């Protein structure tokens, strides 16, 4: 036989993250995800860990064992993910700003965020939540308090694309994450809307969507299969730029994941489920082309590490 | 498929039971039916055809009724170019270095892991009984797993031929997956599978040695193999896997146009999270047969969700019958809950109604196949389509109640139903569908 | 219908056409001018409908002044040579050019009734 | 009040000072435009399409005032100014009226301000979209058979329409005697702008129909002369008037359109008299120019088809060809359509593909086309054809309503539709052929498109033209007959070509379709055979 040795024309974009000896570099990459067969992957697939502001009360119950003493405060919080675990990334959360939840004023959760960044050497994400509006002026005042250490903005959507893209990567030198959903031609228009601004394909990651494994995962998968090929085989300029995944943010919070053993006694194990999944879902997105993935339990972040490892290596 | 259509003598005879030539044209192009069912073809054109509709991957049957499991007969690489056609299957391992205890713990696990998800019914399918050094061992496990009473397929892994020809007929009826040749006792197994057609697994160290082999067992006259990609590792493994696919589909080779047997507890050390790793990888990428250590809910609910998801046509996702759903057995009176025709958006809603517990009568509309917002967002969903399908669904059936409940996400649709429905009590009700079950409760 | 029916007598064999042809804009009336000027006008402003806008860059210097090419061609000068090296000249000194009959024939040919020209041939102002 | 919180900043008295906003334009290009120094013309450019600054020197000027303005001209910032000076236009401009400095400098820096709230007491929003309002809730009443009502969107010079100028001629709603009353309404939109022309016309008054749902209360159905407008009788207790009507379109209209208009004019007029004059004077020439124009487009006249890829979110491959005879085979889009969306809605759907390179004009090729399609489809689909059936066809997605498939035994095709559900000559039903030809598949023989592109002239322009239509079901056939009869005619043949196309009353099987049309005497017998 004939060794199939298709070659691409294009390559993805590298964004870094985070200042100093921690800081990584996400993309670059000319092949399909672990296909070291057909050529060079540039950087290694990231994973990153989840934390809130507020204490996390809607975690399972294993999860507030293991941060028990840390989770009450979010700079210890993530002093102690950091010192324990030792993320390439940690993700911060600030759901306090929830309009349908608890509402609060961006200057506290950009107050939260700059005592997290200024307390952590890792790289720190930055998300917000759902509510464009709300967003638009979180992340205003994050990027504004949180200056100088290359932070990582999720959910620039196109709705509030320009303040985000103002607020960050223009006026802070942050990083930020072109957000659609399930569609590789919106996924085409967000990073379109943001080169005519005048961000570069270097200065943001992309979010074609994420979800957890049996609720629409198809659709990502789909999308994902479509972008690496559009922006490898095609030459797509537009599509070459990393993609970062949140599975912790939908895998969690799943039935088969979020019941109680006592509530269904023939699953089982309530961490065991939780880790399944998220560990599913997110080795699902890394075969389909993300390029980092976040994760809430230390036991999915180890599994997915040794799968990288046993795959890339 | 128009090109198959010349060769068709154009007599609309019927005989091959569609109703024109071309309507078997258009059958046999797209693969579902073989090209023999003409009983008119003209000799040549005939092997012609034969030849042309042959599918570049062959389709393994292994199992019997209830048990009979396809696998392989791709086309594409990737799911959004055309489809992917058959699911892969999951096996629990046995082997005959194994206590009595741990082999009945693996069997009730089997029988314990079994339900059912959006109308398919997942469970552990294949039960791969390996052989490690013991043949009366080997044969005893193989009758304690017959004598369980588990509602699985065979999978005999066992390179020894001498204990292989008394292994078989142990459950030679019931049409097993024979593992174990090589590039030396291949022509005794051939021998011992040509006879009942079964399936036979072929395995070899690299993927040259492979195509070797494979060539070698087709040039004695057996196309009914499943390969073994091989690999020391989980790196050479997936490698090997990926390369014997895209050779097949790719370079258009008939050789490696077999599926695959992927021992992923061997891989993993019987690691059960690596296992769901490894397990979700090779569901994307052409793992046809993936056998496991064990087998738990945990392992099972979010492999088996992903197969599912993976799996669906994308030009036909999974969508409800449309009609009067009853939750909680309905009586007369009982309120009616109406949600769009996409099977996950059913799913989802119909759990929350029956852990409710309260009888909720449900109807399902034309929507298109889509979620409430997405139909919505595109058109498809609105009140002049509840509307219609309240009025012709027969909801007279059971009376006395008229509250009705709509999608709360969607509240717009909301002052045209009171119209046209004057009769009937329009509520929009809560947007997330964790508020149903208290909704209903009170 | 005579030319039509000449149409017949038509010899193919000795048929050349040149595949030599030009792009060229025309139509510049008076009125057609002021409607042009017209978008230059500030509505809170105006008048519109006037030479004003013309009258103002003329004025300002953005453009020295405005130059009438015309007349035909004559076998004493290369022919269209003159036409074309004059209306060049003028255009790139921010002379804005009118251009009537052979002369505006010959700008045609040349290519200089587009508005490419704009870039390729006039000074800063114009 | 002055401060950085109140966008009040005092520079300093000195001419000078008039550097440090300078320094501002100069540094937004450094640090948000990403410009190195000494790329000076960059930095120019930067703030001269980035930067919305603008002059308003009020004094006598001296000179070193007026060559501080030649800088702020040098990078791209108009200079307003109360003083005699050699104006140059859009750059130095006079200004005495102060009253108007305001408004001569937006316009002149092409600043627009967003209206933030519409001035109206009743509630205006989405959510109250489709909420009938019956007769007992109901106050006033336009159009329908009571009355006569229409609407107009029509495009005009700057200087004939007003911004902002709402103007009730005739009775409000107030002098109703609040029985339900029946008046003439006459809604009548100017708009320009410097992107505006006639063909954007219609797309702007489409979306009349939800600016006017918005509010509750009342409800508009209809288009054109066909008005049907409804005001219940809560809105009339909020205080709602003939008045708000013009304030929603104006705010609407300037919203969501204001990359095309610039100025707009809203005139409701209630006379018996002066509704029927305008609707004689202005809405029916134009009503009946847009449908001339709407038949008279053909491929020829243009030179830009137009390619929309709205649909591959569930057809990945599918990339539809726009052009004035083929719409796209949803249904919903035209090329005018489609030119609307592209000069509204950049990096949209909807893109232009240039005329260039014809290969076949009998059989519909272009290099650009095919170049469009290989780079739309992401290389799926290479080489199209847009009037052939059998070679290259254009892809399907799903949305469409008809389905063209070959016949060759009666040498022509049939037309299945949605809704008919039974057999055809072919076998296939309506979802067989769904499922073989949607999906973004080249599939030679079979396409997917709407109940207007069978009527057209480039209808199977390839295979001879839509003579080979042999069979039709009668719903479709009666609906589409006159324009089908109307190109037939054009075609080769007597103008009642319905008649000689078979249908499901008639016969529906191979043999029997095939003698109705040799005893008919159909064209497509007497064709060169389809494949
Ligand atoms: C997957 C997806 C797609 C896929 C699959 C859609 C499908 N067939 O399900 C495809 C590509 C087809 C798609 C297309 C479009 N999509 Co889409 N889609 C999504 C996505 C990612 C998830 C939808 C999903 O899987 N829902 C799962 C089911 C279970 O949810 P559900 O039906 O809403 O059910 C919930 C509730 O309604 C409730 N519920 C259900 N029934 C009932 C009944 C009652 C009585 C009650 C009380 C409650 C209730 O229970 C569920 C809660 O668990 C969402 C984003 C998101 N995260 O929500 C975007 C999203 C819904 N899409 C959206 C849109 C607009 C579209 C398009 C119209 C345009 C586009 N490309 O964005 C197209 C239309 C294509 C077409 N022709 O129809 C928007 C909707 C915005 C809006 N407010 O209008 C979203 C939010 C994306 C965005 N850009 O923001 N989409
Ligand atoms: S059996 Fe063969 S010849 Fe007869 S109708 Fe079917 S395809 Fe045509
Ligand atoms: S069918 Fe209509 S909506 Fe779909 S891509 Fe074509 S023009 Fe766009
Ligand atoms: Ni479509
Ligand atoms: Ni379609």
């Amino acid at each position: 036989f004939k060794k199939p040795t298709q070659k691409f024309s294009g390559k993805i974009g590298e964004v870094e993250i985070g200042t100093g000896e921690k800081a990584l570099k996400l993309g670059g990459e000319s092949v399909l995800p672990f296909y070291t067969f057909d050529g060079d992957t540039g950087n290694t697939p990231k994973v990153g860990m989840e934390i809130l502001d507020v204490y996390p009360e809607d975690w399972i119950d294993p999860l507030k064992d293991i941060y028990k003493d840390v989770a009450k405060d979010p700079v210890k919080w993530a002093q102690f993910v950091e010192e324990k675990y030792s993320p390439d990334f940690i993700c911060l959360r600030l759901i306090s700003a929830d309009p349908n939840g608890t509402d609060a004023a961006p200057e506290d959760c950009a107050k939260t965020a700059k005592a997290v960044v200024e307390a952590i050497k890792t790289p720190l994400v930055v998300a917000g939540t759902g509510n464009h509006e709300k967003d638009a002026k979180l992340f205003e005042k994050v990027a504004q308090e949180t200056e100088g250490h290359n932070i990582l903005l999720m959910s620039a959507v196109e709705d509030n694309y320009k303040s985000v893209g103002a607020a960050g990567v223009m006026a802070y030198n942050d990083k930020v994450v072109a957000e659609s959903s399930v569609d590789i031609n919106l996924a085409k228009q967000i990073n379109i809307l943001m080169n005519q601004l005048g961000i570069d394909n270097t200065k943001f990651v992309d979010n074609v969507g994420c979800a957890a494994g049996g609720y629409g995962y198809e659709y990502v998968i789909s999308t994902l299969d479509r972008v690496k090929l559009a922006a490898l085989g095609q030459d797509d300029k537009t599509l070459q730029v990393p993609i970062i995944s949140p599975v912790s943010f939908e895998a969690c919070k799943v039935k088969e994941a979020m019941d109680s053993e006592e509530d269904s006694p023939q699953w089982g194990s309530q961490e065991d489920r939780t880790v399944s999944m998220e560990v599913a879902t997110a080795s699902g997105v890394l075969a389909s082309g993300t390029d980092a993935v976040i994760l809430r339990h230390p036991k999915s972040v180890e599994v997915i590490r040794n799968f990288i490892k046993e795959l890339l290596g | 498929g128009l090109n198959i259509f010349k060769l068709t003598p154009k007599k609309n005879c019927k005989d091959c039971g569609f109703p024109t030539c071309l309507a078997f044209s258009m059958k046999v192009a797209a693969g579902a039916v073989e090209i023999g069912k003409c009983p008119h073809m003209s000799d040549e054109a005939m092997e012609k055809l034969a030849e042309a509709t042959a599918p570049i991957m062959k389709t393994i049957t292994i199992g019997k009724g209830d048990n009979e499991y396809k696998l392989g007969g791709e086309t594409v690489l990737f799911r959004h170019e055309k489809t992917f056609v058959n699911r892969n299957r999951f096996a629990v391992a046995f082997s005959d270095s194994m206590d009595d205890a741990e082999v009945d713990a693996k069997i009730q696990h089997i029988k314990d892991v079994d339900y059912v998800r959006i109308g398919e019914q997942m469970k552990t399918e294949f039960a791969a009984i390996k052989y490690a050094g013991n043949k009366d061992k080997y044969l005893a496990l193989i009758n304690k797993i017959k004598a369980s009473g588990v509602k699985v397929a065979y999978a005999l892994v066992c390179e020894d031929v001498a204990v292989m020809k008394e292994a078989l007929p142990l459950v030679k009826d019931e049409n097993p997956l024979v593992y174990g040749a090589n590039k030396d006792n291949f022509k005794e197994m051939v021998e011992l599978v040509k006879g009942d057609k079964l399936a036979l697994g072929v395995k070899a160290d690299g993927l040259e040695a492979l195509y070797g082999l494979v060539e070698e067992i087709q040039k004695l006259g057996y196309k009914n193999l499943v390969l073994d990609p091989g690999g020391k590792s989980i790196k050479e493994a997936f490698e090997n896997t990926v390369q014997i696919r895209r050779i097949n589909i790719e370079g258009q080779d008939r050789t490696f146009g077999y599926p695959s047997i992927i021992f992923l507890d061997e891989l993993t050390k019987a690691d059960k999270f690596m296992e769901v790793a490894l397990s979700t990888l090779f569901t994307l990428k052409y793992g046809s047969l993936l056998v496991l250590s064990d087998m738990d809910y945990s392992r099972a609910l979010p492999l088996y969700s992903i197969r599912q998801n993976v799996f669906t046509d994308p030009q036909k996702p999974m969508t409800v019958d449309l009609g009067i759903h009853g939750i909680n057995n309905p009586d007369e009176n009982s309120p009616v809950l109406c949600t769009v025709d996409f099977a996950l958006t059913y799913f989802l809603v119909s759990g929350e109604v029956e852990r409710s517990k309260v009888p909720v009568w449900m109807v399902i509309p034309d929507a298109g196949g889509y979620s409430v917002l997405t139909s919505w967002a595109a058109g498809k969903f609105t009140g002049a389509a509840i509307a219609d399908e309240i009025k012709k669904c027969g909801i007279a059936e059971k009376t006395k109640n008229r509250t009705l409940l709509i999608p709360g996400k969607v509240a717009v649709l909301k002052g045209e139903l009171e119209e046209l429905l004057p009769d009937w009590n329009i509520v929009i009700s809560s947007t997330e569908a964790m508020f149903i079950p208290k909704l209903l409760k009170e | 219908k005579e030319a039509i029916l000449n149409f017949k007598n038509r010899d193919q064999s000795k048929v050349m056409i040149p595949e030599l042809k030009c792009k060229a804009i025309l139509g510049y009336s008076v009125e057609e001018i002021i409607n042009k000027l017209d978008k230059v006008v500030n509505t809170q402003i105006g008048p519109m409908q006037t030479v004003k806008p013309l009258a103002d860059v003329l004025v300002s210097g953005v453009l020295r002044g405005a130059a009438a090419v015309v007349g035909c061609n004559n076998p004493k000068v290369v022919q269209d040579s003159a036409h074309i090296e004059t209306i060049k000249g003028l255009i790139k000194n921010d002379v804005i050019v009118v251009v009537t009959g052979c002369a505006a024939q010959a700008a045609a040919k040349y290519g200089l009734l587009q508005k490419e020209a704009a870039e390729k041939y006039a000074g800063p102002g114009l | 009040k002055m401060g950085l919180d109140l966008r009040v900043i005092p520079l300093g008295y000195d001419v000078t000072s008039v550097i440090h906003v300078v320094t501002i334009a100069i540094r937004a290009a450094l640090i948000f435009g990403g410009i190195k120094g000494g790329q000076l013309n960059d930095i120019l450019k930067y703030t001269a399409e980035r930067v919305p600054a603008f002059v308003n020197a009020f004094g006598p000027l001296s000179e070193l005032v007026v060559s501080a303005g030649a800088g702020a001209i040098a990078l791209g910032f108009p200079v307003l100014t109360d003083q005699v000076v050699p104006e140059v236009p859009t750059l130095l401009l006079t200004q005495k009226d102060y009253d108007k400095m305001v408004k001569t400098s937006l316009e002149a820096r092409n600043i627009k301000i967003k209206i933030t709230e519409i001035p109206i007491p009743v509630s205006f929003a989405a959510a109250f979209e489709g909420e009938r309002i019956r007769k007992n809730d109901m106050l006033a009443e336009f159009g329908g058979n009571k009355t006569k009502a229409w609407e107009l969107v029509m495009c005009a010079d700057q200087g004939e329409v007003e911004d902002h100028k709402i103007e009730v001629i005739g009775p409000d709603i107030d002098t109703i005697d609040k029985a339900p009353g029946r008046m003439p309404l006459g809604m009548l939109i100017k708009v320009s702008g410097t992107n505006m022309q006639k063909d954007f016309e219609p797309v702007l008054e489409r979306r009349l129909h939800y600016f006017l749902n918005y509010i509750e209360g009342v409800m508009h159905v209809g288009q054109r002369n066909l008005t049907w407008v409804r005001i219940g009788k809560e809105a009339f207790e909020k205080g709602f008037r003939l008045k708000h009507f013009g304030e929603v379109i104006y705010a609407k209209m300037l919203d969501e359109f204001g990359s095309v208009v610039d100025k707009c004019e809203v005139t409701i007029i209630t006379d018996p008299g002066k509704a029927e004059e305008l609707e004689g004077k202005y809405a029916v020439p134009r009503y009946k120019e847009r449908d001339a124009r709407l038949e008279s487009l053909v491929d020829e006249k243009v030179d830009t088809f137009y390619s929309c890829n709205l649909c591959q979110s569930f057809a990945p491959a599918h990339v539809c060809i726009v052009t004035p005879e083929r719409l796209g085979l949803c249904g919903a889009v035209s090329w005018l359509d489609a030119k609307a969306t592209l000069e509204l809605n950049p990096t949209g759907p909807c893109q232009a593909v240039p005329k260039e390179g014809v290969v076949d004009e009998n059989l519909g090729i272009w290099e650009k086309v095919n170049e469009t399609v290989s780079k739309i489809s992401q290389g799926a689909v290479t080489s199209v054809t847009l009037y052939s059936i059998l070679q290259d066809p254009m892809t399907s997605c799903g949305c469409f309503e008809c389905i063209t498939g070959i016949m060759p035994e009666a040498n022509g095709v049939v037309m299945v539709n949605r809704e008919f559900g039974a057999t055809t000559p072919l076998g296939m039903t309506f979802g067989e052929l769904a499922s073989m030809t949607g999906g973004g598949v080249q599939t030679p023989g079979f396409m997917g498109h709407g109940r207007q592109f069978i009527a057209s002239k480039k209808f199977m322009k390839g295979e001879g033209g839509l003579g080979r239509i042999v069979w039709m079901p009668k719903e479709l056939k009666d609906f589409v007959a006159e324009k089908l009869n109307k190109t037939a005619k054009e075609l080769y043949n007597i103008d009642n070509f319905a008649d000689m196309i078979c249908d499901e009353t008639i016969a529906t099987e191979s043999e029997e379709v095939v003698k109705f049309l040799e005893e008919k005497g159909h064209p497509a017998l007497k064709m060169d055979p389809i494949m």
